RNA sequence: GGGCUUAAGUUAUCCGCCGAAGCUGUGGCAACCUGUGUGGUUGGGUAGGGGAGCGUCGUGUCAGUGGUGAAGCUGCCGGGU
RNA sequence: GUACCCCGGGAGGGGAGUGAAAGAGUUCCUGAAACCGGUCGCAUGCAAGCCGUCAGAGCCUGUGUGGUGAUGGCGUGCCUU
């Protein structure tokens, strides 16, 4: 019972060599080097996945703050008054209301100003 | 399978448009010999190449230039074009069977030689083609 | 006129007639839900208090059960030989909003 | 009525090969022998 | 279960009656246990005739190919390493046998339980003979049919009490033909009908009973 | 690092916020224990131990299947942890 | 086992014929990868790059999915030891 490796040992270079189907060089054309990339590319890719959440909690909070700041308000001060206003919209919708609905980002705004300490 | 239309040179060269084709396989050259004169012959009316060949320095001139002089006959034959209304359309040269030598060096050691050869394919069309 | 509604800890900026996609519910296509609202704004018109977003209803049918991507984790570090394979697809239910009714 | 291809084993009476060196997913590259010394590559007398 | 039960002797119509006598042809089937008993059968079929050669009975690779040091080479000691193209298998194939010391006990019981499992299934037959004077393959063909004649097994006596039956059934391909002294398990599980001959049954009841 | 004393420096105090794969929310998977209709706890990992599987070849049996096109190779569209 | 004709000194090719099939033409079954090229789409000549990953415009295509990908963040190979 000889068997020939050929058959069963092509699936897996197949698979790492369509993975690698945009790199640059080696890396795209050689299966050794295309299985050290994809090992990057998966290490890399779980890392970002959850990086993902706060890139994005970073660049809403940056747009709001910029919309807020328009206000006379900081961010800091805008979020402890919708905190202290009940209202539990998201930094997300928060962030997607300062760029495509200004007049309720402004309104909400006006809410968090009538919800401060003032002291 | 069972379909038709068979692949063919001239339906990958051509494709049912006008003009011919030639290929010599196993010329004694290098490829890279061959292309650094292809790349000039390449895109030129077929005529003009020919006589410029006539003239270039290159030893793969000769080569080339007898390819493309059967190219535009076989257009002369099978299509009924004349020669001086044909244009080099598309010209690439591919690497044949390379023999394997030996070169004595010193001290007893042996250097490998490599010997290689070149398929030149060059496909002629009339010059109305060029633009459209 | 739209909203601001939550759906499993999520929330997304809904109007009539949106096809949104939602955190898995157990409920079948043609049914009809109801999306808890944070916010909604008619125009110059911007409610925010509780007392108020209790009347307000947000109504959406069920249309059906989507697919996220496939998700290829290998988890690796180098010189110890150790790897691990992994998928996810993580599937949503598509919803379709029929309904904000003050 | 039973016929050949009906004939299975009791569960658990062939407990399966564990082939060693087939991968890091199971007992590869040293095969459960550690590194270096003695025991990775012959064994020790009982009687030692 | 261990009621001996009675059976129409046929002859292509009727005759007299046979007994099972319930010690066999009436027992528990064992599926683990035929499984057993059938593998170790079909090991100890195998010829087991295969060999390959080691690095030492590859011919050649007596010398080391070049010195251990100097040369920018790795370290070689024989072109029959098994490395090399042309060297020594490692752990290929050696002659050996296959054939497993199964206790008696356990092939017997297998047996009987294969004979029940189909005595149960009234896939036994017993008749007095197939086949009058000559050898025709023909007649005893259309006597078979006391089923569709597909993976039948005909149990006869003796190599020469029935010569006739035996040449007879000896053609069709989709009839075994044992003596009663060669009954195993593998045939009987294989069998969809047992036909018994009269004298074989004898020879078979006689052999192994209570 | 730019720049900073007009502190963006040290210090005391107060009020906010940012910030991890931590915790919470939501949607899947898995191991063990437990009453056996709640569920609870748990699931980073080298050497290493245990458990369960994918793919290749040959092979008994059964059911087949193939020039109206098998194997192998090569695309596209999908599927699973 | 390619008669005959065309370009060529030939090699080679183009027509044609034989054959079910010639891209089965004697380097002859199948014909993978490395490697070598022709063509088309996108990007690329102010830029510091383990060459990927996440975010993402634009263009082409739209076989409404796919190709490329300016630009921003993160990011020091594989194995052995
Ligand atoms: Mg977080
Ligand atoms: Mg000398
Ligand atoms: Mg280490
Ligand atoms: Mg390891
Ligand atoms: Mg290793
Ligand atoms: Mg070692
Ligand atoms: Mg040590
Ligand atoms: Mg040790
Ligand atoms: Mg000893
Ligand atoms: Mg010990
Ligand atoms: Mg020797
Ligand atoms: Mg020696
Ligand atoms: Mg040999
Ligand atoms: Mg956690
Ligand atoms: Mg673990
Ligand atoms: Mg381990
Ligand atoms: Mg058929
Ligand atoms: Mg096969
Ligand atoms: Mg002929
Ligand atoms: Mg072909
Ligand atoms: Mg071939
Ligand atoms: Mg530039
Ligand atoms: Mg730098």
């Amino acid at each position: 019972a000889r068997v020939k490796r050929s058959v069963n040992a092509k699936k897996k270079r197949r698979e790492v060599l369509d993975q690698a189907s945009g790199y640059r060089g080696q890396r795209s054309r050689l299966y050794r080097k295309a299985k050290e990339q994809t090992l990057h590319s998966a290490t890399y890719s779980f890392r970002d996945r959850r990086a993902k959440k706060g890139d994005f909690r970073s660049l809403w909070i940056q747009r709001i703050n910029a919309a807020s700041r328009a206000q006379g308000m900081t961010y800091n001060r805008f979020i402890n008054g919708l905190k202290n206003a009940g209202v539990e919209v998201d930094r997300k919708m928060l962030a997607e209301l300062a760029v495509s609905d200004i007049n309720a980002f402004n309104s909400l705004v006006e809410v968090a100003k009538a919800s401060q300490p003032q002291n | 399978m069972s379909k038709t239309e068979r692949p063919s040179r001239r339906a990958a060269l051509l494709g049912d448009r006008p003009g011919s084709y030639a290929i010599a396989r196993h010329v004694r050259m290098s490829a890279s010999k061959c292309r650094r004169v292809i790349n000039l012959v390449r895109g030129m009316d077929a005529v003009d190449a020919v006589t410029m060949l006539k003239f270039q320095p290159q030893a793969a001139a000769e080569p080339i230039r007898k390819v493309i002089a059967s190219a535009m006959a076989n257009a002369e034959q099978t299509e009924g074009l004349r020669a001086d209304d044909l244009y080099i359309s598309q010209a690439f040269v591919d690497e044949g069977i390379t023999m394997r030598r030996i070169r004595p060096r010193a001290k007893g050691s042996a250097s490998r030689i490599l010997k290689r050869s070149a398929h030149i394919t060059v496909v002629v069309e009339p010059k109305e083609a060029r633009q459209a | 006129m739209y909203a601001i509604v939550r759906s499993g800890g999520r929330q997304h900026k809904v109007a009539v007639g949106d096809v949104v996609e939602i955190d898995k519910v157990a409920d079948e296509a043609g049914s009809s839900i109801e999306l808890t609202p944070l916010l909604v704004v008619d125009g110059e018109s911007v409610t925010s208090d509780k007392d108020a977003l209790g009347k307000v209803k947000v109504t959406a049918e069920v249309l059906g059960e989507t697919k996220g991507p496939k998700i290829r984790i290998l988890k690796y570090k180098n010189k110890t030989g150790y790897k691990k394979r992994q998928g996810h697809r993580q599937k949503y239910t598509q919803v379709k909003v029929t309904g904000i009714e003050g | 009525a039973i016929e050949l291809h009906d004939l299975k084993p009791a569960p658990g009476a062939h407990k399966a090969k564990t082939r060693v060196g087939r991968g890091e997913g199971s007992k590869g590259k040293t095969a459960g022998r550690g590194t270096k010394g003695t025991g990775a590559r012959k064994n020790v007398p009982e009687f030692f | 279960e261990t009621k001996t039960i009675d059976v129409l002797d046929v002859k292509g119509k009727k005759a007299g009656s046979a007994e099972l006598p319930g010690d066999l042809f009436d027992v528990n089937t064992n599926i683990p246990l035929i499984h057993q008993v059938v593998v170790a059968q079909l090991a100890a079929a195998r010829q087991g005739t295969h060999a390959t050669k080691t690095r030492g009975q590859v011919s050649g690779g007596g010398k080391k190919p070049w010195r251990q040091k100097g040369t920018g080479r790795a370290r070689q000691g024989s072109t029959r390493a098994p490395q090399w193209v042309g060297g020594g298998t490692v752990h290929g194939p050696q002659p050996r046998s296959y054939a497993q010391r199964t206790p008696k006990k356990m092939v017997g019981a297998a047996l009987r339980g294969a004979l029940s499992d189909m005595a149960r299934d009234n896939r036994i037959f017993v008749v007095t003979s197939l086949v009058d004077g000559d050898k025709p393959s023909t007649k005893q063909a259309k006597a078979v049919l006391s089923g569709l004649a597909e993976l039948r097994k005909v149990l006869v006596v003796l190599d020469r009490s029935d010569e006739i039956d035996w040449l007879s059934v000896r053609n069709l391909s989709e009839v075994h033909v044992l003596a009663a002294d060669q009954l195993n398990t593998y045939d009987v599980v294989n069998a969809r009908t047992i036909v018994f001959s009269q004298a074989g049954l004898d020879a078979f009841v006689g052999a192994r009973s209570a």
